[PDB]
RNA sequence: GGCACGCGAGCUGGGUUUAGAACGUCGUGAGACAGUUCGGUCUCUAUCCGCCGCGCGCGUCAGAAGCUUGAGGAAACCUGUC
RNA sequence: UGCAUCCGGUGAAGCCGCCGAGUGAUCGAGUGGUGGAGGGUGUGGGAGUGAGAAUGCAGGCAUGAGUAGCGAUUAGGCAAGU
RNA sequence: GGAGGGGAGUGAAAGAGUACCUGAAACCGUGCGCUUACAAUCCGUCAGAGCCCUCGACGUGUCGUGGGGUGAUGGCGUGCCU
């Protein structure tokens, strides 16, 4: 989606590119992370993009999201069920929930979280 | 008059200035709406300061038994306590001196009527 | 560059003044029955009870 | 042409102007030469005035909001061939 | 400190004030607070007898300032627990 | 959570709490009174409006052989030592 307008967020592209694809496999494979407000920001399009990808699912959607998950069994979970339980929503598959600040270094933390009312 | 009850934390680690920074916020304000702005507010020195209140609002509560609705916080101020003396090394063998500060900080709460 | 002059008391405490924390503003919420206040950022939250209130 | 022959808490170290070494000359000698040649550490977190930008507070006799007049000030001002 | 007298747990010294006084260094056996054991006066004797500065010494604390910095060239994230 | 503190006690005194006799100055706060955002200030001194406090007399506020605090405003005014 669209680049972050400033610095990265690891402190480099590819930890960028890494801390992206961990934090969406763990939200693939939870259901809702805690972290800090701007990594959940940039977190939102990438997953709400590969869930796009895993809701037409086919051998090419399959193999273009493992290309950025890397783990298999969050790759079957997301084509088995999240996949076809998202296939009658248009977007806005995420939500954000802005929580409490940190206390070691006062970061703005915020949970996001799959939406499951429907 | 009005009835009052008081508290204090001697030696409390932290410096003056950065606890008045936070004690500045709670002037003239009732217990329960200091001690929620001291509950959020984004700095380390409002653990210390939310103890006091609390402690000075639970003597007036109990000791003079006092109504805690009425309670307001009447005077609060911070003190300097006795610092102490380190050494940081640094470049081309010279010392430098670190102060380890720290303070008294005393919370006067009274009951006014509504 | 060092300072040539010892900074009087008034400009001291002048510029010093400008060193401050603002107090947020909190907002009510009704969660478990007991009212609280909550600042309007974590309204949500505290809704979902999301949020550790002591 | 003036303004520390403007401007090194803005930069350079090519020259001059330490300590090494050589040539010519002087001195018995250590050494020396507004004589020559090769090489040779340029330190600092801006307190005040000053200047460039940006805010907070108050004032303009009630509290506000749109559109403006302008005292005053700044910018610009080159020239050729056919 | 010699000598002679006076004051003191019914509160001395020390410290902080008020009200005053002398031509000056200064004074108040005038008082209020704190304090808890030694002081005043006269006349002599002896001084480690008077600090504002020696880039003076020791201790304490200010300005700069809640500012610089928080010590490499690899990077951390999530869930759970205490 | 502790640290610390508020009651309750011991003590003649906790303005004696093992950070402890007396507790100055530098330095840092809190509360009250006056003053300060058209102003070029060796930061004081001499006049001085206003506001607040206080001592007397007479009425209900107004003077006085008064005293204090802060002081808008005007005049004057080139820190100390060697």
């Amino acid at each position: 989606p669209k680049p972050t307008k400033g610095p990265r967020l690891g402190g480099s592209s590819s930890h960028q590119s890494a801390l992206l694809a961990n934090l969406a496999t763990s939200l693939f494979e939870h259901g809702r992370i805690k972290t800090t407000e701007p990594k959940a920001r940039a977190l939102r399009p990438y997953a709400e993009k590969l869930i796009t990808h895993a809701k037409k699912g086919a051998l090419h959607n399959r193999r273009e999201v493992m290309k950025k998950i890397r783990d298999k069994d969050v790759v079957h979970t997301l084509f088995a069920e999240i996949g076809p339980f998202y296939a009658d929503r248009n977007g806005g598959y995420t939500r954000i929930i802005k929580v409490e600040n940190r206390k070691g270094d006062n970061a703005p933390m915020a949970v996001i979280e799959l939406v499951r009312e429907k | 008059e009005f009835p009052s009850a008081t508290a204090k934390a001697r030696y409390v680690r932290v410096s003056a200035t950065k606890a008045r920074r936070v004690i500045d916020l709670v002037r003239g304000k009732s217990v329960e709406e200091a001690l929620d702005i001291l509950r959020w507010a984004p700095q380390a020195a409002s653990e210390p300061v939310a103890k006091v209140i609390a402690s000075a609002a639970a003597n007036a509560q109990n000791n003079e038994g006092l109504d805690p609705s009425t309670l307001v916080v009447a005077t609060v101020y911070a003190d300097e306590g006795p610092t102490a003396k380190r050494i940081r090394p640094r470049a081309q063998g010279r010392a430098f001196r670190i102060r380890k500060r720290t303070s008294h900080i005393t919370v006067i709460v009274e009951s006014r009527p509504p | 560059a060092v300072p040539k002059r010892r900074m009087s008391r008034a400009n001291t405490r002048s510029r010093r003044a400008q060193w401050k924390a603002e107090a947020p503003g909190l907002v009510t919420v009704s969660v478990a029955g007991q009212q609280r206040k909550v600042p309007r950022r974590l309204l949500k939250a505290a809704r979902l009870g999301l949020v550790d209130l002591d």
